C-alpha cells in the first residue's frame, strides 16, 4: 500500500447558510450506516466551521455500545438511551456523565467561503462497532 | 513500530533552528492535518524523495522520533516532521541525536511532553492546586511589590537563563532584562550556569577578543585546531562532523589552496587537552590516524601551567609574529617576564612529557615551508571556563593566540565552542558588585527567589548546600500559609511576606515542567518553547536564525518575553491603583502582544537615536534585521554583525571578527595579560589532599542538560534510569564494584549516588560523572570556590565513593560497553 | 482494513549451523534490506533458538542508513559514518552516537521439530523506508 491513512469520501452535507441555529442536520458519513448530525450552535466554538465559526458535526451513534443517540436542543448535548451517556456538542464530544470510554467522534467539515459548501471529510474519533471507520 | 505518515507535497513548511546546542543546526517543520499523508514518489511528498524502493545512505534522516502529531487549541489533529535542512550551511541535513528528538519533545497530551506545565500551579501550604493568571500575578506581583516598598530592589532574586535557543533568545533575554534590570532594578540576579552576573569570557574580552570571533568555515580552512576543555563529537556534535572532519579528511585542502596559492597546506591535525581520553579523541584518532592527534592529558586543573610553558617556548623559538605584536599588541615583554616557565617544570606540572609539547608548537606554531604560520584555530570550553581560575586561564592561552596571530586570520580564532545558542540583549546590569546569589540565598537573603528558565537544584555548584537552604526556607512559608483559612490575596501576601521576616523564602519556577524545583516551589509558571512561539538566537558563529511558530502551546503556557510583560503590567496597575506614579512609570513598555513586538523594542533598539543604554549581540545594525528579512534568509541567516540590508541583496553580515588587527579595547590593540600559576585552590586541594578520586563531570551526547524532556523518554530512560560514574577497571575492582553497580559518591561538600560505568580510558583516581541529572545530582559534590569574578571550578573537586550495592535491573537492561569508537 | 504490514516468511538457516559469534548475512524484508543474524553464546532476553541466544538485526544505521559491521570482540554493530554503535547483546540499544532509534530487530520463528529460523517481522524501522515492506 504505503498509506497509513483511511480512504475518507468527500460528501456534501448543505451551504451553511441553509443551517438554522440549533436545528440539527442529518446525514450519513462515511456510509449509508454512519448516521451523522451537523449542527449550527449559534456561538463560536473552539474548531466550528462556517461564517460565525460554529457549524459542529458528529456520528450520533453511543461509543459505549452503540444505540443512536439523540440531540437535546435545550441543552446542545447528545443523550444515549442505553446506559445515559450524554456529549457535550460545544465540548468536542466530551462526555458529562456516562460509560463511554470515548468521546463522541466528530465529523470534520470542510467549509468553502466560495460557495458556501460544508463537505464531510474525514472523522476524528473511532465511530462504535466498526473496526475502522471506513467499511 | 515499523512505519511512517509522509508528509503531502504541499504541507506547511517552517523554518526551525535547533531547541539544544550552539551550532544551532537548520531543520525544517512539516505540517499537515492528521488524515493526509504524501505519496511514496518523490514529487508526491514533501522531502523530494522517493519511497518507492529503499533509500542509499545520506538520503534522509528519518525515524519515528522526527514526527509526532499535536492537538491544537481548536482541537484539531496535524502531523508534524521535525527533520534536518540540507541545504543549511551549519549543518548540511546533518542531525545530532538530540535535535533529532525534536518532534517527540514537541507538546502533545499523550506523548513525551504530556506533563507540560498547562497552566499556573500552586502550593497552596499543604497541596498543590491550580490557579488562575490572575490569582498568580496577584501574588508574585504582590510579594515583588511589597519587596520593593518596604526593602527596595534588593529583596528580589533571580536565576534566569541569558542563553539563546529554546528558553532563551533575543526576545526572551530583552523580556527578562528589561523587567529585572529596568523595571524592578534588581541586581540580586544570577544566570543559569553561574551564581552571579558576570561572563564566561572576562579576560578575553578585557583583552579586546570577543569569544566568538570566527566562522564555522574557519574551521575547515585551519592547518591545526586545538580543542581545549572540550568534548566537541558530544557537545558540539554538527560542528565537528560537518566542519572539522572534512578538514581531517582531506575535503578542504584544495579551497585552502584557492584562497592561499602560495601557502603550503599539510594535512590538518588537530590537538585536545582535556584530562580525560573523550569519544572525540577517539573518533579524531579513527578519522586522522593516530600520527595526526595529539592528546595532551594534562593532569586536572593544569592548563595555565599547559600555555605558560607553550607561550615560553614559541617566544624563545622565535614561533611568533613580531610585526604583528608590535602593530597591534600590548604588553607582550610583560607577559613573557610573568609567564616564563621551562618545558621541563611545564612537563613536571601537567605530567604531559616535553616531547609532546614540543610537537604541539611544532605543528601549531613553527613556520611553513612556504614561510607563513600554520592556521591554528583554538577552540575552548567548560573545561577551562569551569577550570582551575577562569580568568587566569584565559589569560593564558590568549597569550599565546595573539602572540602567534592565531586571531583575524582565516583558520584561526581564539573561540569559545559554546553551550547553547546566543542570544543576548539586555539592559546593563544595574549594580556595581558581582554578588555571589546562592551564598546570599543560603544566608538567609531575599523575600522572593524566581527560577526562570533554570534549574539550580540540579546545576549550582555546591548544590546540596543549595537544596538544603532553599527546601528549609520554602518550607517556612508553606508553614505560614496553612495556617490562612479564607483570606485574600492580599493577606496572603502579608502572611508570606511575614515567614520571609522569619527566614522564609516564597520560590518562583517559570518552566516547562515541574523539575525538582517543585519539591521547593509555592508557584510555577507554564512557558512556551520555539515552534510555539517565534524566536531569534544567534550559533557559535554569530550567525541569527528565526524560528518560526507553527503550533499552539499546551494550555496558557505563555513566551517568557509576553511572561516579563504580564509581570511588569501588573507591577504597573498596582501602582496606578496605589497611586504612585513614578513607580508605575518604571513598569511602563511591555505593551507586547507577541514575541516580536520585544524584538522591535530590544534587538531592533540597540543604539538607535532615543534609545536607553542595551547589551546587544546584534550592535548597532541589529534593526536592519526584521522577522521578514530573517524568513527570506532561510536556515542560513546572517551572521552578525550587519553591515549592510537592501531588498536586491539581503543580510549581508560579519565572517571573521579581527581580520585587520583592530581589537574591542580603549587602543584597538589586543593586550597580554599576566598568567601567574598558583596550583589548585586551597579549598579544592582540601578535597584532594583528603579524598581518593577527582570527580570530573559533564556531558554525554545523547542527554541534554537537565534532562527536562529527556526524563520522559523511554529510551532515554532505558539506556542512562540514573547518572552513571566512569571508573578505572582497576579501581573497580578494588571497591569491588562493575557495571550496573550504584555507588554513594561524596566529600565535604556533599553525598550523591551514580551507576557505575567501568572506562578502559579512565586514569587510575580519575573518575567521570554525568552532571545536570535527575537521578543522581554530581554537584552536590562541587565546591563553593570561584575565581576572582565568581565563576566557579565545576571541574574542580574530590571524593570517595562507597558501594551500595549491585541495581540487578540496571545489569539487564543498560549497555555498558564502551563509548569510543575504535 | 488491515492494520498490520505483510511480512514475508523468510529461511535464514537452521540454528544448529550458527556457529558461537560468527554473523550470517541475509537480506530481509527484500534483497535491498540487509541483516545479520548471530549466536551470542549465551541467553540473551529475546534470543532464541536451542540456548536462546540467536539474535538477528537489519544492519543499515538508523542515523543516515550506512551498512554497520558486526564486531566480534564487543559484539556491536559500528556505523563509520558518524561513528554510532549499537549493542547486540541489548536489542540494539544505542551506546553513543547520532541515531534515534534502536537498531531494527529482525523478528525470528526457531522451530524444535525441524531446527529451521524463519524471519517473520522487524520491530522498528529499517532507514530510508517509509514501511519495512516497500
Ligand atoms: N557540576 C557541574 N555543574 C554544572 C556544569 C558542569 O559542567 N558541572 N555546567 C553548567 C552549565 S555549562 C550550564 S549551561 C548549567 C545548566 O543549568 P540550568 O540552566 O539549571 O539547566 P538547563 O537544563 O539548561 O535548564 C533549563 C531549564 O529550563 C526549562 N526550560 C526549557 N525550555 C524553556 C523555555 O522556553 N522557557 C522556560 N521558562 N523554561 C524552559 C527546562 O525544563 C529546565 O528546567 O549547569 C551548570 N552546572
Ligand atoms: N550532548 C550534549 N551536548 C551539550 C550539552 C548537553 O547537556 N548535552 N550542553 C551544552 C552546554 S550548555 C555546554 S556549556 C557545552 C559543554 O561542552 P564541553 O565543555 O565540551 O563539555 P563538558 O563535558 O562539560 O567538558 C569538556 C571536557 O572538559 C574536561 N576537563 C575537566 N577538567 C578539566 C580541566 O581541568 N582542564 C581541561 N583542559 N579540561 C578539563 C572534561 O574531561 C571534558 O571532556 O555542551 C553543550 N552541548
Ligand atoms: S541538531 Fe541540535 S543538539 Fe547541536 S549538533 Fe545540531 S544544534
Ligand atoms: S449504549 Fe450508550 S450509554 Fe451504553
Ligand atoms: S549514518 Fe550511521 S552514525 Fe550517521
Ligand atoms: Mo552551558
Ligand atoms: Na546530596
Amino acid at each position: 500500500a504505503g498509506r497509513t491513512t483511511l480512504q475518507y469520501p468527500a460528501t456534501q452535507v448543505s451551504v451553511a447558510k441553509n443551517l438554522k441555529a440549533n436545528e440539527p442536520v442529518s446525514f450519513t458519513y462515511p456510509d449509508t450506516s454512519s448516521p451523522c448530525v451537523a449542527v449550527k450552535l449559534g456561538s463560536p466554538v473552539p474548531g466550528g466551521v462556517g461564517p460565525n465559526n460554529d457549524i459542529v458535526a458528529y456520528s450520533v451513534l453511543c461509543t459505549h455500545m452503540g444505540f443512536p443517540t439523540s440531540y437535546d436542543k435545550s441543552s446542545k448535548t447528545f443523550k444515549c438511551p442505553g446506559h445515559f451517556t450524554e456529549f457535550d456538542a460545544e465540548k468536542a464530544g466530551q462526555m458529562i456523565c456516562g460509560q463511554a470510554t470515548e468521546n463522541l467522534p466528530r465529523v470534520l467539515l470542510r467549509y468553502d467561503e466560495a460557495s458556501d459548501a460544508l463537505t464531510a471529510v474525514g472523522v476524528d474519533g473511532l465511530i462504535y462497532g466498526r473496526q475502522a471507520n471506513v467499511i | 513500530n515499523d512505519r511512517i505518515t509522509l508528509p503531502p507535497a504541499n504541507a506547511q513548511r517552517t523554518n526551525m533552528t535547533c531547541h539544544f546546542c550552539i551550532v544551532g543546526c537548520g531543520y525544517h517543520v512539516y505540517k499537515w492535518p492528521e488524515l493526509q499523508e504524501g505519496g511514496r514518489a518523490p514529487e508526491q511528498n514533501a522531502l523530494g524523495l522517493d519511497f518507492r524502493k529503499q533509500l542509499p545512505p545520506l538520503a534522509v534522516t528519518l525515524t519515528p522520533a522526527m514526527t509526532n502529531v499535536v492537538t491544537e487549541h481548536n482541537g484539531r489533529r496535524y502531523n508534524i516532521m521535525v527533520v534536518p535542512d540540507k541545504a543549511c550551511v551549519v549543518n548540511s541535513g546533518l542531525s545530532s541525536t538530540r535535535g533529532g528528538k525534536m518532534a517527540s519533545y514537541m507538546y502533545t497530551p499523550t506523548g513525551d511532553g504530556k506533563q507540560r506545565l498547562k497552566a499556573p500551579r500552586l502550593y497552596a501550604a499543604d497541596q498543590w492546586v491550580d490557579t488562575t493568571w490572575d490569582h498568580a500575578m496577584a501574588l508574585y506581583a504582590g510579594l515583588i511589590k511589597k519587596t520593593l516598598d518596604k526593602d527596595g530592589p534588593q529583596g528580589v532574586f533571580f536565576s534566569c537563563f541569558d542563553h539563546g535557543g529554546a528558553g532563551g533568545g533575543f526576545e526572551n533575554t530583552w523580556g527578562t532584562g528589561k523587567l529585572m534590570f529596568s523595571a524592578i532594578q534588581t541586581p540580586m540576579v544570577r544566570i543559569h550556569n553561574r551564581p552571579a552576573y558576570n561572563s564566561e569570557c572576562h579576560a578575553t574580552r578585557e583583552m579586546g577578543i570577543g569569544e566568538l570571533n570566527n566562522a564555522y568555515e574557519d574551521a575547515q580552512l585551519a592547518d591545526v585546531i586545538w580543542s581545549i576543555g572540550n568534548n566537541p563529537y558530544e557537545s558540539q556534535t554538527n560542528y565537528f562532523l560537518n566542519h572539522w572532519l572534512p578538514n581531517l579528511q582531506g575535503a578542504t585542502t584544495s579551497k585552502k589552496k584557492e584562497r592561499f596559492p602560495n601557502e603550503n597546506f599539510p594535512q590538518a591535525r588537530i590537538i585536545f587537552v582535556d584530562p580525560r581520553e573523550t569519544p572525540s579523541v577517539a573518533i579524531a584518532r579513527h578519522v586522522a590516524g593516530n600520527d595526526r592527534v595529539l592528546h595532551l592529558a594534562i593532569e586536572p586543573g593544569t592548563d595555565t601551567a599547559l600555555f605558560n610553558g607553550l607561550f615560553t617556548y614559541v617566544v624563545e623559538q622565535g614561533w611568533i609574529d613580531k610585526p604583528f605584536i608590535e602593530a597591534h599588541t600590548k604588553g607582550f615583554d610583560d607577559a613573557v617576564k610573568t609567564n616564563r616557565l621551562s618545558l621541563d617544570e611545564c612537563s613536571n606540572i601537567t605530567g604531559v612529557p616535553v616531547d609532546m609539547l614540543k610537537r604541539a608548537a611544532e605543528w601549531s606554531y613553527k613556520p611553513k615551508a612556504s614561510g607563513q604560520a600554520p592556521r591554528t584555530m583554538h577552540a575552548y570550553e567548560k573545561g577551562i571556563i569551569w577550570g582551575n581560575d577562569n580568568y587566569v586561564i584565559q589569560s593564558a592561552l590568549l597569550d599565546l593566540v595573539i602572540a602567534t596571530h592565531n586571531v583575524g586570520r582565516r583558520g584561526t580564532g581564539c573561540v569559545r565552542m559554546g553551550g547553547h545558542q546566543e542570544g543576548y540583549t539586555r539592559p546593563p546590569y544595574p549594580g556595581d558588585k558581582k554578588i555571589y546569589i546562592d551564598q546570599e540565598l543560603i544566608k538567609g537573603k531575599g523575600r522572593i527567589m524566581t527560577w526562570w528558565g533554570c534549574n539550580n537544584f540540579q546545576t549550582s555548584n555546591n548544590a546540596q548546600a543549595l537544596r538544603e537552604a532553599i527546601l528549609q526556607r520554602s518550607a517556612i512559608v508553606k508553614q505560614a500559609m496553612q495556617k490562612a483559612r479564607g483570606a485574600t490575596t492580599e493577606e496572603m501576601v502579608d502572611v508570606i511576606y511575614e515567614a520571609t521576616q522569619n527566614g522564609g523564602l516564597f520560590v518562583t519556577s517559570i518552566n516547562l515542567y515541574p523539575t525538582k524545583l517543585a519539591e521547593a516551589a509555592h508557584l510555577m509558571l507554564p512557558a512556551a518553547h520555539p515552534g510555539e512561539m517565534n524566536l531569534t538566537s544567534m550559533n557559535g558563529e554569530r550567525r541569527i536564525r528565526l524560528s518560526e511558530k507553527f503550533m499552539d502551546p499546551p494550555g496558557t503556557a505563555m513566551a517568557d518575553c509576553l511572561i516579563a510583560a504580564r509581570i511588569a503590567n501588573a507591577l504597573r496597575d498596582m501602582y496606578q491603583k496605589d497611586g504612585k506614579a513614578e513607580m508605575a512609570a518604571q513598569f511602563e513598555g511591555f505593551d507586547w502582544k507577541t514575541e516580536e513586538d520585544a524584538f522591535n523594542d530590544g534587538f531592533r533598539r540597540a543604539g538607535q537615536p532615543g534609545a536607553p543604554a542595551i547589551d546587544s549581540q546584534g550592535g548597532s545594525t541589529g534593526h536592519l534585521v526584521t522577522y521578514d528579512r530573517l524568513r527570506k534568509s532561510g536556515n542560513n541567516g546572517v551572521q552578525l554583525p550587519v553591515v549592510s540590508w537592501d531588498e536586491s541583496k539581503g543580510l549581508v553580515g560579519t565572517e571573521m571578527l579581527y581580520t585587520e588587527g583592530k581589537f574591542d579595547t580603549d587602543d584597538g590593540k589586543a593586550h597580554f595579560k599576566p598568567a601567574p600559576w598558583n596550583g589548585l585552590p586551597a579549598t579544592v586541594q582540601q578535597q584532594k589532599d583528603k579524598y581518593r578520586f577527582w570527580l570530573n563531570n559533564g556531558r554525554n551526547n545523547e542527554v541534554w542538560q537537565t534532562a527536562y524532556h529527556d526524563q520522559y523518554n523511554s529510551l532515554m530512560q532505558e539506556r542512562y534510569p540514573m547518572a552513571y560514574i566512569e571508573m578505572n577497571p582497576d579501581d573497580c575492582k578494588q571497591l569491588d564494584v562493575t557495571g550496573g553497580d550504584i555507588v554513594e559518591v561524596y566529600n565535604d561538600f556533599g553525598s550523591t549516588f551514580a551507576m557505575v560505568y567501568p572506562v578502559a580510558e579512565i586514569k587510575r583516581g580519575q573518575t567521570f560523572m554525568l552532571f545536570g541529572y535527575v537521578n543522581g545530582i554530581q554537584g552536590d559534590v562541587t565546591t563553593d570556590w570561584t575565581d576572582r569574578n565568581i565563576i566557579p571550578y565545576y571541574k574542580g573537586t574530590w571524593g570517595d565513593i562507597r558501594k551500595v550495592g549491585s541495581m540487578e535491573e540496571f545489569k539487564r537492561t543498560v549497555s555498558f560497553k564502551s563509548r569510543r569508537f575504535a
